[PDB]
């Protein structure tokens, strides 16, 4: 219905454009890529001409190892297409794949512009673990003005607290966040479900909206509850720089008392940190699979540091067993190929 | 001939029943005091929903192939040794919940397979409904007058 | 021998004139049982305790008795392999004995006779049998009669 | 129509209505099979309410309203009267026998005893009819059998606080169970079937040793016997919590002892092939590791 | 067809009353009565099978076992072998042949029941896995006039 | 840490090592002596252990106690998967008896109930002992969601200190000494996973096994030392070349589990020859040399004189051989080189192991050799021969092993059971002084010696679903006389004697 809001010529391209604009804020990047030249492919083979075609497809194949074929680009089509195929001779892959989505010319909607957009009140944004939509929420009700309740999914105590804010929450009006919602699915599709499933009145459309914590990789949510609510994938993912200093950040809140070179083991750790933190979304080269790393391993590191230098000199030695010590115990407990280790 | 109706989306059961009203009883083959009470409600006579057809019970195959011993004050059928008396005003629906499950190729072969299944195939038949909405509403609206004036 | 090679007429016309060899028929198929063979055999069979030779099981009169076993060569295996009533009949050859496992103590048999009869192993369906149970039998093969003879 | 003909079956069927009974040990007698009658009520009960969608039946009804009014407390005394034979069969393998559980629990048992007289009086009285439906022209069944579960169940709640806090006292007892503490609260003047369950218990250690007065010391399920320092004295007015707590704590101070007297006597230049005769394995293997690295910090 | 057949000459008919739940041991109880009627009534029973009863192979190796012989041992074995042998002299007494051993007996039972018992199987999609394991059985196979009422 | 080049190295080794200090100034006594490891400390309890098992030191033991002591010094619930037969549990109760701690280990699944699991956490939350979960994926969803939350509720009551926690909605004491440890075995998409809830909670390790130098350095410390470095460095080796040249058949098995049996049959014959490398040659050719085939036992040889040759006449060559050509000559068979050959090797082999497994082709001979072998010790040694066969496959487990009835508990025995209870109960009749012979002549699989596994084992139990355990005697011995192994594990083919009639 938002498409109103040579006839046929143009409301086709704009429902595709539409088509672009809403669905691909609830998939991944891979699999935006994957709609954006699919898409593509099934508006310019209606349209154009057979030969557009096979060129198409023959440097599809080119990409992919399929068929591998160099046929003429075409006669004078040259300003329309061959810049894939430049790209192509230099093997360069982001922007062939980034020229699909640059052909829509369609603004691609951040979750703020989903969120100001729709008119729902559930949102789950799943994620993979590396990351947490939180700190993009933050910002997000902050400059809605809003507030951002972040309710956490512990014991059962936890529980009956957070069932209690949301039937207050949402009369009161103000956003809600429910972390990692798939380890309490089973309280979820007693209370949650039935609660949720249901839309009851325009009551609540007014003032409250409800947002839920996800992660990709893990146990399947129930269909009508994740058909009744909007979805979003959280996938911006910060620098090494970027987490370095988010990493040194942290450790001025509780503060420093050991003495002036655990501040230096500090620093080292959290290099060490982001670096293998970095090292870890590259899975078939670097890691041999993909292992996941928390904050928990970083809590661990630093207090095995505090604990071998409050009763240590200040020499040089303790570097000898530090590091077998990380490399064995506090990060080496997941890994179980020994060339991880 | 017995309707199956092939609903995922259930409704029909209920659209059936406010139609018949509080003589539609609802029973299933999962229920495993299914055959008496099918049994006792054929001899009442009230109209009979079965609930999970991708199931079958044989034994119910008289009901379905239409046969009953004809007696001569009476009409009976064998469900088992049960030489049951139909009361005549009695009508069998079977309903299903997925087109997913098999259906026995005694019952496909005899049952009046119908299916109320959402079809994507709407698409096709709506969106120019809309289309032509946004079109023309004038024309949309001469479309329905014409025939309903008629 | 093939399909109809008189593998049983035979069987059955050497030893219908013999007044020493009855016969039992046990024709398989795809899931015999022991439990089948042994009901077989209860009919025409005795068992006797001794000390000496725990529970022996002459047949119930003088003569010797054949166990014709046709199609021996089709019971389903199990996925290592092992068709569990082949491997009995081995023993029945081998060993002149089997457990008798509800009482848990051994019987011998006395004067029972095994004679196999089978399709070629290369027929649609057939199991190669195992070499240690074949390896007791002196094989033959029979081939339909020239036609001519026909 | 055959409205009649169902009717007629049905009432033929109920006036033959007859049930199972048999006498255990004690005078009342339980009544056996309890789902045939149940399942036939049930089924007459649907088939009854059936009826009334009928249309041959409008004059023909006030029978069988009167027959579902009889059938539908049949039913309620059904459910409430095979409730009562459970429960108080369950108690009665636990109340009834034993005088050591019921000297624990005297309020318990004096009510339970005066339960199973009236229980008594209904059953017989109830059998004699001759007739299970007529069963339900006996006045006060059904709120008798109403009070009795509710006095049964009231039993029951404490018959297991009990236990609970008995648990509280001595926590190892968590791990034996409720039918296992029952014999062992029953059993605790003779004193030779909890050696039984201390395998479960403890985890470590087989069977007490005694010397007929007093607990000399416990083996093993190697074969290793420990000799206690202190004896465990043993007396008519004692429960088995206190003497087991005490042995709780003596042992562990006799592995202390025998552990610092083998580091003693390791200290004191000494083989160890005459102390492992004498000392438990636990003891020589920890002197043993602190003279280990004690040796080792100078050899540092 | 086979029904109106059979009431042409005068058998009776027999179809298996089986469903959901029926299993191997009620199926035991369907062919025991059928045989006792086959043999001690004379009955003459066309026992019609559908592909649809044979729900387990349980009941597609008695079959096989009926038509390769003329008995399932299993179906009078023990006691119930000595209570049919009773049967049996009674029933031959009672028709004024007398037979004393065992054998005799139950070689007449036997050919009583091979000529007073017609199975007759139809099949509706002999590509189903279970029509395909009941053409391919041997023991029907090698007995049955296999006819095609193909469409 | 002699070998250690300064005090750098010697520290850094020292710091991995359990230190057992003790108080002086405690009069505590009970507090006195702490376990020092990596800079933690753990204070001992004095609990009764009685006489345990111990485990080989290896240094995976030792970063396995490291692990667990530092998931306890932040209070946090231990945990670690890994494949099966790495020694978990066996891990967890040797951390458990070096701290005098018993540690009681739940058993899930083998249906076992909620009721009880929960009465066992409540108890052990109040005696402060140490509880181990084994193989924890193995549980029903509903059960296993349930007894997650309730270990998240008693590790959450550790994390923050609370004396008093609500667990089955019961107000219960806890006590701050009380440790869940959880065990995973492999998973089937990859290796098993805990749920989300626990996941924060826990310290996932990646437990396996150890490689072979070290433990076979260790096991030749054991049996006499001489050279222990070049005997296990010559051991590992020969098995390595003997892997590399000889052919891939499918029942060689040349790993940890070979070489401990090979140790183990040199231990006995050390005391027949002496603490030198020329036991360990004959002790590889009592075990390996029957197991190869005709082409490979060349290859042996080579590779054997190779990397070291020892000796060359053997012991015991000619009253067995009498003694056997005497049974063949009864037995009216031709003593061939390969037939007297064979019987010797199986004579010897049976000395040392009570199942043994006989394999070749269909008429290779198998069953003249063992009976002949059988006859002849009758002869020499004067002890009786009781044989029993059975083909195994014509029975079920049920009718083997025992079972449950429908509702009664009354056990049926079964064949090789009931045999086992007359081999031992009897006490009335020469079985004591006979030798038992029970043959499993069938093709074996798998499901039939996982019942029986425990007899294949150093236990040398037979345990029963039943919940008995039946020790066997020396007197009892097994053959699974069979012609393939395909279907037969590695772990039972290393339990066993193994002989290939090539
Ligand atoms: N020592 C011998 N001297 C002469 N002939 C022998 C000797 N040993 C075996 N044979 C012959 O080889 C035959 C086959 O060996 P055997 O009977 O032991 O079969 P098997 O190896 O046990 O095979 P299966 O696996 O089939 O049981 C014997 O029947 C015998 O005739
Ligand atoms: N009548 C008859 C009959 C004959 C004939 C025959 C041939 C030669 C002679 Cl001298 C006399 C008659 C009449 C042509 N062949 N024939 C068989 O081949 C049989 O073979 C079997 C047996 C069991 C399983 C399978 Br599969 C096949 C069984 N019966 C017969
Ligand atoms: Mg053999």
């Amino acid at each position: 219905k938002r498409v109103f809001i040579t006839r046929v010529d143009e409301i086709l391209w704009l429902l595709y454009q539409e088509v672009y604009c809403q669905f691909s804020t609830a998939l991944d990047k891979k699999f935006k890529m994957i709609m954006a030249m699919t898409m593509f492919c099934l508006y310019k083979f209606d349209i154009e001409s057979e030969q557009y075609k096979e060129a198409v497809l023959t440097m599809i194949g080119v990409l992919s190892e399929s068929s591998d074929g160099v046929p003429k680009l075409t006669v004078d089509t040259n300003d329309d297409l061959r810049y894939l195929w430049d790209y192509v001779t230099t093997k360069s892959y982001i922007s062939a794949l980034n020229w699909f989505k640059n052909e829509f010319f369609v603004d691609e909607w951040n979750i703020a512009d989903v969120v100001a957009n729709s008119e729902n009140n559930y949102f789950t944004m799943a994620s993979e673990r590396d990351v947490d939509g939180t700190f993009k929420l933050i910002e997000l009700a902050k400059a809605s003005k809003e507030s951002l309740k972040i309710i956490p999914l512990g014991s059962i105590e936890n529980l009956n607290y957070a069932q209690e804010e949301i039937s207050k929450s949402k009369i009161e009006g103000g956003w809600i966040l429910l972390q990692n919602i798939q380890m309490s699915l089973s309280w979820v599709k007693t209370y949650l479900h039935k609660h949720v499933e249901e839309t009851k009145a325009a009551e609540e459309h007014e003032k409250f909206k409800m947002f839920m914590t996800c992660h990709l990789t893990g146990d399947k949510l129930p269909a009508p509850l994740l058909q009744r609510t909007d979805r979003v994938v959280y996938e911006d993912i910060p620098g090494i720089l970027d987490t370095v200093k988010d990493l040194w950040g942290s450790q001025f809140f509780t503060g420093k008392i050991s003495g002036v070179w655990s501040v230096y083991c500090t620093f080292l750790l959290s290099w060490f940190h982001a670096l293998i933190t970095a090292r870890t979304r590259l899975v078939p080269h670097g890691f041999s699979k993909k292992y996941y790393f928390n904050d928990c391993d970083f809590q661990f590191a630093s207090v095995y540091l505090e604990n071998v230098l409050a009763t240590n000199s200040t020499n040089n030695i303790p570097w000898a067993q530090v590091r077998d010590h990380i490399a064995t115990i506090v990060y080496g407990g997941k890994i179980d190929e020994e060339k991880d280790l | 001939a017995v309707p199956f109706l092939l609903d995922p989306s259930s409704h029909m059961i209920t659209v059936i029943s406010n139609y018949y009203g509080n003589k539609t009883v609802l029973l299933s083959f999962l229920e495993e005091g299914f055959v008496k009470r099918l049994e006792n409600a054929i001899r009442f006579g009230s109209v009979v929903i079965i609930q999970d057809g991708e199931f079958f019970d044989p034994i119910i195959s008289r009901l379905i192939s239409r046969e009953f011993n004809h007696a001569g004050n009476r009409v009976t059928v064998e469900i088992g040794d049960h030489e049951v008396d139909v009361s005549g005003d009695f009508k069998l629906f079977i309903h299903s919940c997925d087109p997913s499950g098999d259906i026995p190729i005694f019952l496909r072969s005899r049952v009046r397979l119908v299916h109320f299944v959402t079809n994507k195939e709407s698409i096709e038949t709506r969106i120019f409904d809309i289309t032509l909405t946004e079109e023309n509403a004038e024309m949309q609206r001469k479309r329905e007058d014409l025939i309903k004036l008629n | 021998g093939p399909p109809g090679s008189g593998k049983t007429m035979i069987m059955n016309n050497a030893l219908r004139n013999s007044s020493l060899y009855d016969v039992v028929g046990i024709n398989f198929s795809k899931d015999t049982t022991t439990e089948h063979i042994l009901s077989a055999l209860h009919r025409h069979t005795n068992y006797v305790t001794t000390s000496k030779g725990l529970t022996l099981l002459p047949k119930s009169d003088i003569k010797n008795l054949v166990l014709f076993c046709d199609e021996i060569n089709l019971p389903k295996l199990d996925k290592y392999g092992s068709q569990n009533v082949v491997l009995f009949l081995r023993q029945l050859m081998e060993k002149q004995g089997f457990w008798k496992t509800p009482e848990n103590k051994w019987v011998t048999i006395e004067r029972i006779h095994i004679v196999g009869a089978c399709n070629p192993p290369t027929d649609p369906g057939r199991i190669p049998m195992s070499e240690r149970f074949t390896r007791h039998a002196a094989i033959l093969y029979l081939g339909y009669p020239s036609g001519k003879s026909l | 129509f055959v409205i009649e003909k169902s009717l007629n079956r049905i009432k033929k069927f109920w006036k033959e209505a007859q049930y199972e009974v048999i006498e255990h040990s004690s005078g009342l007698k339980l009544v056996r099979e309890w789902d045939v009658l149940e399942q036939a009520c049930k089924e007459d009960l649907e088939e009854l309410v059936s009826m009334k969608a009928s249309n041959y039946y409008k004059i023909f009804e006030q029978d069988c309203l009167d027959l579902e009014s009889k059938l539908t407390k049949l039913s309620e005394i059904q459910v409430n009267w095979v409730e009562v034979q459970f429960y108080w069969l369950d108690l009665y393998g636990i109340l009834g026998e034993n005088l050591d559980i019921q000297n624990f629990l005297p309020l318990e048992t004096s009510k339970f005893k005066s339960l199973t007289s009236e229980y008594k009086m209904i059953t017989t009285r109830a059998f004699q009819l001759d007739t299970t439906i007529e069963v339900i022209h006996i006045p006060n069944f059904d709120t008798t059998l109403k009070l009795t579960i509710d006095s049964l169940k009231m039993i029951k709640s404490s018959l297991s606080t009990f236990l609970e806090r008995q648990r509280r006292q001595f926590p190892r007892f968590y791990f034996l169970g409720n039918d296992d503490l029952l014999k062992i609260i029953g059993s605790g003047k003779h004193h030779d079937q909890v050696s039984k369950f201390m395998k479960k218990m403890f985890g470590s250690i087989e069977s007490i040793i005694f010397l007929e007065d007093f607990i000399t010391g416990v083996r093993s399920v190697e074969g290793e016997v420990l000799n206690l320092n202190e004896k465990i004295e043993l007396k008519d007015s004692i429960q088995a919590q206190e003497w087991l707590n005490i042995l709780d704590t003596e042992i562990k101070l006799s592995v202390f002892t025998q552990f610092r007297d083998c580091l003693g006597q390791l200290k004191d230049g000494t083989d160890i092939e005459v102390v492992v005769s004498k000392y438990i394995f636990q003891a020589i293997l920890l002197s043993a590791q602190v003279m280990w690295t004690e040796l080792v910090e100078k050899c540092l | 067809l086979t029904r109106f057949v059979a009431w042409l000459n005068g058998l009776k008919i027999v179809q298996p009353k089986i469903h959901r739940h029926s299993n191997l041991s009620d199926f035991d109880m369907i062919l025991k009565k059928a045989i006792s009627d086959c043999s001690l009534k004379e009955s003459r029973t066309c026992l019609i099978i559908d592909e649809s009863n044979i729900l387990e192979t349980a009941f597609l190796e008695r079959m096989n076992t009926l038509l390769a012989n003329a008995d399932i041992p299993d179906l009078f074995q023990g006691e119930e072998y000595d209570k049919l042998l009773n049967n049996l002299r009674n029933k031959t007494r009672s028709l004024g042949l007398l037979l004393d051993t065992e054998q005799e007996l139950y070689d007449w039972f036997v050919g009583e029941i091979a000529k007073n018992l017609h199975v007759v199987f139809t099949i509706c999609d002999p590509t189903n896995n279970k029509s395909s394991a009941m053409i391919s059985s041997p023991a029907l196979f090698n007995r049955c006039i296999i006819n095609w009422m193909g469409d | 840490l002699k070998n250690c080049s300064t005090k750098e190295e010697a520290r850094l080794l020292w710091a991995k090592v359990q230190k057992f200090y003790q108080k002086n100034d405690t009069l505590d006594d009970l507090n006195s002596v702490f376990i020092s490891q990596s800079g933690y400390l753990l204070q001992y309890k004095f609990e009764y252990i009685g006489i345990p098992e111990r485990l080989i030191y290896t240094p995976l033991l030792l970063i396995g106690f490291a692990t667990l002591t530092d998931s306890l010094h932040q209070k946090y619930g231990g945990c670690f998967f890994g494949p099966a037969g790495t020694g978990k549990t066996e891990t967890v109760k040797a951390f458990g008896q070096n701290l005098g701690r018993v540690v009681v280990v739940f058993n899930c699944d083998d249906s076992f109930d909620y009721q009880v699991l929960s009465r066992l956490l409540v108890g052990i939350t109040q005696i402060g002992a140490w509880g181990c979960f084994d193989q924890f994926n193995r549980l029903d969803e509903k059960v296993l969601s349930a007894v997650s939350a309730n270990i998240q509720q008693i590790q959450n009551g550790l994390q923050v200190g609370k004396s008093h926690i609500t667990l089955l909605e019961e107000e219960t004491p806890l006590s701050p000494h009380t440790a869940v440890f959880i065990t995973l075995n492999p998973g089937y998409n990859g290796r098993s996973e805990l749920p989300e809830n626990l996941k924060k909670s826990f310290r996932e390790f990646s437990m396996k096994s150890p490689q072979s130098g070290t433990i076979a350095e260790m096991i030749l410390q054991i049996m006499g030392f001489e050279d222990s470095k070049s005997l296990a460095s010559k051991i590992v080796h020969f098995l390595e070349l003997l892997s590399s040249k000889c052919s891939s058949m499918n029942h060689y098995h040349f790993g940890l589990r070979t070489l401990k049996g090979v140790l183990r049959n040199c231990s006995p014959l050390i005391s027949e020859f002496g603490e030198g490398e020329k036991t360990v040659v004959e002790s590889l050719k009592r075990v390996i040399l029957p197991s190869l085939g005709d082409t490979d036992e060349l290859v042996f040889k080579d590779e054997l004189s190779k990397i070291f040759d020892s000796a060359g006449t053997p012991l015991n060559s000619k009253a067995i051989v009498q003694c056997l050509k005497d049974a063949g000559q009864r037995s009216g068979f031709s003593m061939s080189e390969e037939f007297l050959k064979k019987c010797m090797q199986f004579y010897y082999m049976q000395k040392t192991q009570q199942a043994l497994i006989l394999v070749g082709k269909a008429g290779c001979g198998k069953t003249a050799t063992w009976k002949t072998v059988i006859d002849a010790m009758a002869i020499f040694d004067g002890h009786a021969n009781v044989v029993y066969v059975i083909d195994t496959k014509v029975l079920t487990k049920e009718s083997l092993y025992g079972s449950m009835l429908k509702a009664t508990l009354e056990w049926r025995d079964g064949l090789f059971t009931s045999i086992l209870r007359r081999v031992n109960d009897d006490i009335t009749g020469t079985f004591k002084n006979s030798r038992i012979w029970v043959v499993f002549d069938s093709d074996l699989d798998p499901e039939y010696v996982e019942a029986m596994n425990s007899v294949l084992d150093d236990n040398k139990i037979l345990t029963l679903p039943n919940g008995e355990r039946l020790p066997i005697p020396p007197n009892f011995r097994i053959l699974f006389e069979t012609d393939n192994l395909d279907h037969t594990t590695p772990a039972t083919i290393t339990r066993c004697g193994l002989l290939w009639f090539s």
